């Protein structure tokens, strides 16, 4: 599911899919070699 | 893992492999060298492509 970006949580938590009762974060980046 | 150790160090050290990485690393699979490669050439500070 494609959108280009530049609030959000309404029409992707009800209308989509559950809640969310945990949320982890991995911040990698685009880095080609791992 | 002594010779091999010590003629990757007079290698890496001329300042012209910088881009010619890919020496070092043939240089480090004609010995087995496993650690030294894993920790001084695939640690994702030099820029390589895979």
């Amino acid at each position: 599911k494609y959108i280009r970006l530049s609030t959000l949580y309404d029409l992707m938590t009800q209308h989509w899919h559950l809640k969310t009762p945990n949320l982890v974060i991995s911040v990698t980046g685009g880095a080609k070699n791992f | 893992n002594a010779i091999s150790f010590a003629l990757y160090k007079a290698f890496s050290t001329n300042e012209h492999d910088r881009d010619n990485w890919n020496g070092q690393l043939k240089l480090l699979l004609e010995w087995n060298q496993l650690d030294l490669a894993s920790d001084e050439i695939f640690t994702n500070d030099r820029n390589w492509e895979s």
